[PDB]
RNA sequence: CCGGCGUCUUUUGACGAACAACUGCCCUAUCAGCCAGCGAUGGCCGUGUAGUGGACUGCCAUGGCGUUGACGGGAGCGGGGGAUUAGGGUUCGAUUCCGGAGAGGGAGCCUGAGAAAUAGCUACCACUUCUACGGAGGGCAGCAGGCGCGCAAAUUGCCCAAUGU
RNA sequence: UCUGCGCAUGGCUCAUUACAUCAGACGUAAUCUGCCGCAAAAAUCUUGCGGUCUCCGCAACAUUGGAUAACUUGGCGAAACGCCAAGCUAAUACAUGAACCAACCGGAUGUUCUCUGUUCCGGCGGCAGGGCAACCUGCUGCCAUGGGACGUCCAGCGAAUGAAUG
């Protein structure tokens, strides 16, 4: 059992330094994995700066004044990993967590009435006792009786106001798409095709817009909406296109003139 | 039923464990072996199941058409190094290391051993398919899915 | 009287049920007679040196409680009552105590 | 101690193994548990799951299901006839998982008969019914050949279930 | 009338634990045959384990590996990486991170979800400390520090403010 | 001081070690998993009072029981992270135990009566005659592809076995 954990063994999303501390937290288990997941301190800390040390950050935390799915917690370390509103009454602000573009974690602003929707990508069905069909997510919820039309890797729409289902969407032909994880984070695009290998991992192509296909596997797909222009929840900072190194710097000397 | 004693030779029996084959019916009567009850399981990767298994007689615990030993991610081809013992062939695969100093290749064999279904029984020189499942010996990890 | 516990020369315990008139080394519990409950991590035993049942001339201190007692008083104890040093503290108990 | 591992094993070149590392605790034997006849008696081991598997020692009844009618009765288990490990283990009358064995056989017969408003569901059940002869034979006779299909040393209970036509044909001609 | 904590059992994600395998790895033939009484290779039925398995019992079969270097011996914790090189390479890796193993030498064990733990236990052996000698203890390859050793290596300091648990 | 949780992680050291260990890729449909997260939960005849046989009748925020440390008292031993007796008294320690509240889902059924099959190939029960006691003949009553009404027993989760489904 592991209870330490090291700057440069953590991930550098969460923007450590090299220099500075020797030990970096590791998060109590949860909803989310160790790599793909950003502990509370962390947030707090180092991006919104509401504390300065590790000390205020449990000065904070174990008072309450901090709200994730809507739920008070109490817990100094907690995952915060994808589609996570987190809400800080004292403010007045909700965050949604998602990807950025360019393998950042994106921190979003939100309209109050979107911080109630929540979408969770469905891992297994299964029937349990009583006949009761259950759909367990990749956040570990547990949807009780699901509609009849769900599937392995598909979304669905949850209200975190009062916790039920609407409508769910499906990942079947063309629809509007974003990745997790493979370094292709927080790029969005249409589903152009979904290639089988059985026994093996499946491959999917995607074509973002402006063109530019690519290849991401199927595990990696977590839908959105079922147009671009139906779509439920708000982009981060860049579209989910990328661009090329050399307009990258081109535009970095062009601010930096101002 | 009725016992057939050409299979049997043990102190045990042998019976088939995943279905019920000892009833006692006439419909195991003025039949070779097609009404008689049996349990047949596809392999899904494109591996078709014999004949053999599906209309058979032949009372095996590790193979995966007549048991519940399942095939998972490894799937490997190897020829026929000897076909002695009993319900297990050794299979040899032949490949090629590269060696960057030399800029040169060199051939290296991994001699290894299977448990070759009551189905098949491959001649010396013979092509093998053979995929991944639960240890079933000391040595043997594979069994035969298909043989060409 | 019927006797109880009393100790060695050496501090060493008596316990009944051990049988000895001599003494010998034997695997103890936390909960038993030799060694202290409240000693050690959860789930052990040591090797300690005690003495067993059987009295001899080894014996600095023996413990007993009266049973029945005789028409002469001894003093500090036939003589003497001391009070509980805590009355009861469950509810119920209460109700039995005053018979209320 | 006792330890279930490769690595006091010969290689398949006939080579050995040389060690680096003390055993652990992960892997793993315990001495076997003797289940045979007489009064029950069952004592517990805890287990790395965190609960506990019971050992069956000398357990003289079972739960024994009869084939094809989809039930079952309890019974005494009274002898045990045969067995294809040893011969030595039958003598001692030891239960292990297949084993063919000899029971009580009375509430199977109780429970046959069975099998104003009753009595048409009788005759119902009585049609499209047959049983095989050397079944029959038995269970007049107040005995009946039965093997044991649970492992009675991890869990302290001997379930079984009833011989049917084939594979009791081959068992009685081995005794 | 409502709120916040706490707990039993069941359920499955997460954090981990435990197994297995595909591919790769220094020198040596003045090391060429190696393996099965007592398991070597496999089949059959059981036993055991959290679990698969010659892991183990019984029965049966006679196999398994080798000049594409088995087996034995010598040197060595493994990798990321360091040094040097135009290129190809050459050489190093005890050591900050990751993985494994160990706590004087060995073995056995309890408790626990997880240990064969050693600033936990039991025994033996090599050492070693107290005792009005009836007995009782000790394990720095944790930080300082001492002795020994060798060409060779720091203070018996201050602080939980920071970084983590 | 009892109780709960952690102390198996960090730290330090390279002795063993070449189909070992490790690195990249891969499987565990062959398994365990405290803390954490999202969740699930309808078995349970109990408590109190009155009469009274260990039996009934009522009533229903359920009104449960018994010890052990610190402590006190006597102490022991050269010393010991060595220990003893007696008296105390706690619980989210330990041991008991929840009717009513109570939904829904079936099977086994009963010597309960109500419709019923306007017939005879069958069965069962009773009586009479003959009998080799195996059996036959005659007569009477009931049931035969049916559903209601009423009574009784088993029914939850987890685990074991057989059978059906998947």
């Amino acid at each position: 059992t592991k209870k330490h954990l090291k700057r440069l063994y953590a991930p550098k999303d969460w923007m450590l330094s090299k220099l500075t501390g020797v030990f970096a937290p590791r998060p109590r288990a949860g909803p989310h994995k160790l790599r793909e997941c950003m502990t509370l301190m962390i947030i707090i800390r180092n991006r919104l700066k509401y504390a300065l040390n590790a000390a205020e950050a449990q000065m904070i935390l174990r008072q309450g004044l901090v709200c994730v799915d809507g739920k008070p917690r109490k817990d100094t370390k907690y995952p915060v990993g994808f589609m996570d509103v987190v809400e800080i009454p004292r403010t007045g602000d909700r965050f949604r967590i998602l990807y950025d573009v360019k393998g950042r974690f994106a921190l979003v602003k939100v309209g109050e009435a979107e911080g109630n929707i929540k979408l969770l990508k469905v891992e297994n069905v299964y029937t349990s006792t009583g006949r009761i069909p259950v759909a367990m997510t990749h956040d570990g919820h547990r949807i009780r009786y699901p509609d009849p039309r769900t599937h392995r890797g598909d979304t669905l729409v949850y209200n975190l106001k009062e916790k039920k289902v609407v409508d769910l969407i499906k990942s079947s032909n063309g629809k509007v798409v974003m990745v997790t994880g493979g370094a292709n984070r927080g790029r969005i695009g249409e589903i152009m095709s979904i290639e089988r290998h059985p026994g093996a991992f499946d491959i999917a192509r995607l074509k973002d817009a402006a063109g530019h296909e690519f290849a991401t596997r199927a595990s990696n797909i977590f839908v959105i909406g079922k147009d671009m222009q139906s779509v439920p929840v708000t982009l981060p900072k860049q579209q989910g296109l990328r661009i090329n190194v050399i307009q990258e710097r081109e535009e970095k000397l062009i601010a930096a003139e101002a | 039923h009725s016992v057939d004693l050409t299979l049997q030779h043990e102190k045990a029996y042998q019976r088939q464990t995943a279905v019920n084959e000892n009833s006692h019916n006439p419909n195991k009567k003025h039949v070779n072996m097609s009404g008689h009850i049996r349990y047949s399981k596809k392999i899904g990767l494109g591996f078709k199941t014999p004949k053999s298994a599906i209309n058979g007689k032949y009372i095996d615990r590790k193979c995966p058409f007549t048991s519940d030993v399942s095939i998972r991610g490894r799937i490997l081809r190897g020829v026929v190094h000897s076909t002695k013992m009993k319900r297990s062939i050794v299979i040899r695969r032949d490949y090629l290391h590269f060696i960057r100093k030399y800029q040169r290749y060199q051939k290296r064999h991994r001699s290894l051993t299977v448990h070759c279904s009551p189905c098949f029984d491959p001649k010396p020189g013979d092509e093998v398919i053979v995929g991944q499942c639960r240890p079933l010996s000391k040595t043997i990890r594979y069994n035969v899915l298909e043989v060409v | 009287f019927k006797l109880q516990g009393g100790s060695d020369k050496q501090g060493f315990p008596m316990v009944q049920g051990v049988m000895a008139p001599s003494r010998v080394s034997l695997l103890v519990k936390r909960g038993a007679v030799g060694f202290n409950t409240f000693r050690g991590y959860q789930g052990e035993r040591r090797r300690k040196s005690l003495r067993g049942c059987i009295l001899a001339s080894d014996i600095a201190v023996l413990n007993v409680v009266i049973v029945k007692t005789g028409e002469q008083p001894i003093e500090g104890v036939t003589d003497v009552s001391v009070p509980r040093r805590l009355g009861p503290k469950r509810a119920n108990k209460i109700r039995k105590l005053f018979n209320l | 101690g006792i330890v279930r591992s490769r690595l006091h094993k010969r290689k398949i070149t006939g080579g050995k193994t040389k060690i680096h590392r003390k055993r652990m605790k992960a892997e793993l034997g315990r001495l076997p548990a003797h289940t045979k006849l007489g009064a029950r008696r069952v004592s517990p081991v805890r287990a790395r799951g965190g609960n506990f598997k019971l050992r069956g020692l000398r357990l003289d009844t079972g739960n024994f299901a009869w084939s094809t009618e989809a039930i079952a009765q309890r019974a005494r288990i009274l002898d045990v006839v045969y067995n294809a490990t040893s011969n030595e283990l039958v003598r001692t009358k030891t239960l292990v998982k297949n084993c063919i064995v000899v029971v009580d056989a009375a509430p199977f017969k109780l429970w046959y008969a069975k099998h104003d408003e009753l009595k048409r569901k009788w005759m119902l059940r009585r049609e499209n019914h047959k049983i095989e002869k050397a079944v029959a034979d038995q269970l007049k006779e107040g005995r009946l050949l039965a093997r044991i299909t649970s492992r009675p040393g991890q869990t302290a209970r001997a379930d079984g279930a009833l011989l049917e036509g084939a594979e009791l044909q081959f068992y009685l001609k081995k005794l």
